[PDB]
RNA sequence: UAGUCGCCGUGCCUACCAUGGUGACCACGGGUGACGGGGAAUCAGGGUUCGAUUCCGGAGAGGGAGCCUGAGAAACGGCUACCACAUCCAAGGAAGGCAGCAGGCGCGCAAAUUACCCACUCCCGACCCGGGGAGGUAGUGACGAAAAAUAACAAUACAGGACUCUUUCGAGGCCCUGUAAUUGGAAUGAGUCCACUUUAAAUCCUUUAACGAGGAUCCAUUGGAGGGCAAGUCUGGUGCCAG
């Protein structure tokens, strides 16, 4: 403070209130376009159709073939690259099957060599995706 | 893709030209009619009818799941069957989605249940595939028994 | 290219895992480390070697 | 093997009765049996066993005591005209009956649904 | 509308930095003196302490002669002399900050069960109590962690019923006497 | 100012006069993913966010409106309309509202058995006698809290360490600590399971006979091992490929 006078809360008050908005996460959090933005909708997973396999390549230093899946989700329509991890996972995604995808730890920024890539496969046809890695489970057929 | 109820157990399969697939299969215990006498048996036909409904709306979620894609259906055509009014119910439940009420190519009426059901299904359509070398080849060997 | 997936985990030999004396559990597992810390060992000099140290 | 002291005993003279907690010593073994327990409070306090009634024993852990509240009636004809259904259908001598709460509802709602003489048809 | 409580709290707090090698070293180094099960054992002791130490600190702030600091000092000082740890004559509240769990600890019944002697060592001292071998004034204790006060420390001795006591062989020997019995014949 | 209504005071309403009232001390208007409070989470001290939710107060039973009956209702498990939606007809007609309990459809990432009882707590009624999906009791339930098993001991070897001894290396063992798929018997539930108790009738738990452990095979997991960050330069495969 500079005006510290005994009866100006009014004016301080008014300054920390008009400020609170300059700060860049406050107004993040409290004007709904960024939560309306969002796909999620502040949520931590949502259902999503497999429509497409597609081989991202990644930034410079790194190089490789990221494998990514176009999901187009159900209740908004919207589409999105969800990245599919881990070794020889892939084969195991046929396309049109149900996949639960969450976010990948940024809350709205992208990671490393995967261009604008903020989520990932947790499920498929209700089987763990980790399951079918480890062979504890095999896929209904 | 084919849709394939029964009191007895579901089934779902596809349909390429000359190819038959099957996609998946499954059971639920819907117990029957006799149930409970005297006590519920009145009003055994109207809980009953809800419990086939919401068997019905597994159905719709199974239907939704495969043939639905993005609220727009990827695979062309879509076989709905089953005995009893089953796939009535199924294409004029509201959970069964518009824009696929506008392309509902079929329903098709089975008996027992199942494959061969499934099989004749595909007999009563025949005209409708009447581009597909499968349905020229079912007319032709068709007439080569008569 | 998409023509690469899962080459390398399948390529590699699927050994069979060998069997193991099945270790102490519990109160008295933590008691055996207890033991290996302090009251096994005598001071020695110099820098100490790590537990799974192998050279 | 058995040993009894009384606790909080009472001297009620509006039901002109006594009531108090049994503390019972038992060591290496259940907790006893109601039947042998009523004879024997019956020659402890001079009364005949048909007229006591005890229950709500609870053996503590450990396996030396248990715990059951009980009380000694002037009459049969006293304790019988005031005394609970459940505690009489304890022993058998009274039997509560056994038709389900929900049919005794249904009976009513269905006896509800129609008027005059088909009252008595109503019944079966 | 439910006739229940719902009165329930965490009894314990995890500490601040994860992987300090000296507390480490610590917690391993109580760990072996007094065979605990594990690490979140102690740390509830430590959350006993943290509100012991905060309490001590209310009333030393507060002015002397409050009647409120002495009651609930001289409240304070009763639970501490019971059990055994301060001297009667020693019971005053800045001693409190002069302090250390192990004085706690030292009043577990396990250790006071191995330091007694009866138990050869303190897991044995362990594995006696939880079998359920041991009693105190004539009631059965399954728990080892039971403080025991002065009062009821010196009463301890085998139980009554129990095969190391005056009785019946366990399961074991149950197994061993009735098959060595069936080898003889 | 004078009346109307109303149980009274008042633009509550009617008529006649006067022309006032609020505003940078943020009115007015717009928003609020806002029922309010008692409280919860977090914390050095200051503070920050949340609080539909078992206690209190408010409002509401498809949308709005209107009313009889009553001490008390602008009642919704009482009526009458219009609107929205639904059910049968012999064609004239009939009847409707789970934001009560169970259960169900639908939405979704997302949520339980159409169970038993007035025996406890209280309530209603003309009541010593009736009723109570309020309530209670069981079933499911890894939202979470408390305690606590999955081995302990001895004797033999060995490696070591305080002792005597020994030039070291070794020797003597009152002392030990650890280890050794080397033996030795001692001890337990979990469970199985007779019998009571429990309790409305049961169940669970506590007590108790009889089986129930030597690798006490009655097989404890999840994540990691360059740094951040406790912890393999061990071995084999791949070679900017896969990850
Ligand atoms: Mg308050
Ligand atoms: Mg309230
Ligand atoms: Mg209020
Ligand atoms: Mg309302
Ligand atoms: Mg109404
Ligand atoms: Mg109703
Ligand atoms: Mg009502
Ligand atoms: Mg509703
Ligand atoms: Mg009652
Ligand atoms: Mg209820
Ligand atoms: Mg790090
Ligand atoms: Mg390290």
């Amino acid at each position: 403070g500079k005006c510290r006078g005994l009866r100006t809360a009014r004016k301080l008050r008014s300054h920390r209130r008009d400020q609170k908005w300059h700060d860049k996460q406050y107004k993040k959090a409290h004007l709904g376009t960024a939560l309306k933005a969002n796909p999620f909708g502040g949520a931590s997973h949502a259902k999503g159709i497999v429509l497409e396999k597609v081989g991202v390549e990644a930034k410079q230093p790194n190089s490789a073939i990221r494998k990514c899946v176009r999901v187009q989700l159900i209740k908004n329509g919207k589409k999105i690259t969800a990245f599919v991890p881990n070794d020889g996972c892939l084969n195991f995604i046929e396309e049109n099957d149900e996949v639960l995808v969450a976010g990948f730890g940024r809350k709205g920024h992208a990671v490393g060599d995967i261009p604008g890539v903020r989520f990932k496969v947790v499920k498929v046809a209700n089987v763990s995706l980790l399951a079918l890695y480890k062979g504890k489970k095999e896929r209904p057929r | 893709g084919f849709i394939v109820i029964d009191g007895s157990g579901a089934l779902f399969g596809t349909l390429q030209g000359n190819t038959r697939e099957v996609l998946h299969k499954f059971t639920v215990d819907l117990p029957k009619k006799h149930g409970r006498g005297g006590q519920s048996a009145l009003r055994f036909a109207r809980l009953r009818m809800e419990k086939r409904h919401n068997y019905v709306r597994k159905v719709a979620e199974t239907a939704v799941q495969l043939f639905i894609s993005g609220d727009k259906v990827n695979v062309a055509g879509l076989v709905l069957a089953g005995s009893a009014d089953f796939k009535t119910e199924l294409s004029q439940s509201d959970m069964f989605d518009q824009r696929l009420q506008s392309k509902v190519l079929k329903l098709v009426d089975i008996s027992y249940g199942g494959e061969n059901g499934f099989n004749q299904a595909i007999e009563l359509s025949t005209e409708v595939l009447s581009n597909v070398k499968f349905i020229q080849e079912k007319k032709l060997i068709g007439r080569y028994f008569d | 290219s998409l023509a690469r997936v899962g080459k390398v985990r399948g390529q590699t030999l699927k050994v069979a895992k060998q069997e193991k004396k099945k270790k102490r559990t519990g109160r008295a597992k933590r008691r055996m480390q207890y033991n290996r810390r302090f009251v096994n060992v005598v001071p020695t000099f110099g820098k100490k070697k790590g537990p799974n140290a192998n050279s | 093997t058995v040993t009894i002291r009384t606790r909080k005993f009472m001297t009620n003279r509006l039901l002109q009765r006594k009531q108090m907690v049994i503390d019972v010593l038992h060591p290496g073994k259940a907790t006893v049996p109601k039947t042998e327990i009523r004879e024997k409070l019956a020659k402890m306090y001079k009364t005949t066993p048909d007229v006591i009634f005890v229950f709500g024993f609870r053996t503590h852990f450990g396996g030396g005591k248990t715990t059951g509240f009980g009380m000694i009636y002037d009459s049969l004809d006293y304790a019988k005209k005031n005394e609970p259904k459940h505690r009489l259908a304890r022993h058998g001598l009274y039997e509560k009956k056994k038709t389900s709460r929900k049919q005794r509802k249904e009976r009513k709602n269905r006896m509800k649904k129609v008027r005059g003489t088909a009252k008595a048809n109503v019944g079966a | 509308p439910v006739a229940r409580s719902w009165v329930c709290r965490k009894t314990y707090v995890t500490p601040r930095r994860p992987f300090e090698k000296s507390r480490l070293d610590q917690e391993l180094k109580l760990i072996g003196e007094y065979g605990l099960r594990n690490k979140r054992e102690v740390w509830r002791v430590k959350f006993t302490l943290a509100k012991i130490r905060k309490a001590a600190r209310e009333l030393l702030t507060l002015d002397e002669k409050d009647p409120r600091r002495l009651f609930e000092g001289n409240a304070l000082l009763r639970r501490l002399v019971r059990i055994g740890v301060l001297d009667e004559g020693k019971m005053k509240l800045d001693y409190i900050l002069g302090l250390k769990i192990e004085d706690f600890l030292e009043r577990r019944l396990q250790t006071q069960v191995f330091k007694l002697g009866l138990a050869k060592s303190i897991h044995h001292a362990r594995v006696l109590i939880r079998q359920r071998h041991i009693r105190v004034r004539k009631q059965v204790v399954n728990i080892p962690s039971f403080i025991v006060r002065l009062d009821s420390q010196k009463h301890i001795d085998f139980s009554l019923r129990s095969p190391y006591g005056g009785g019946r062989p366990g399961r074991v020997k149950r197994k061993n006497a009735k098959k060595g019995q069936g080898g003889a014949g």
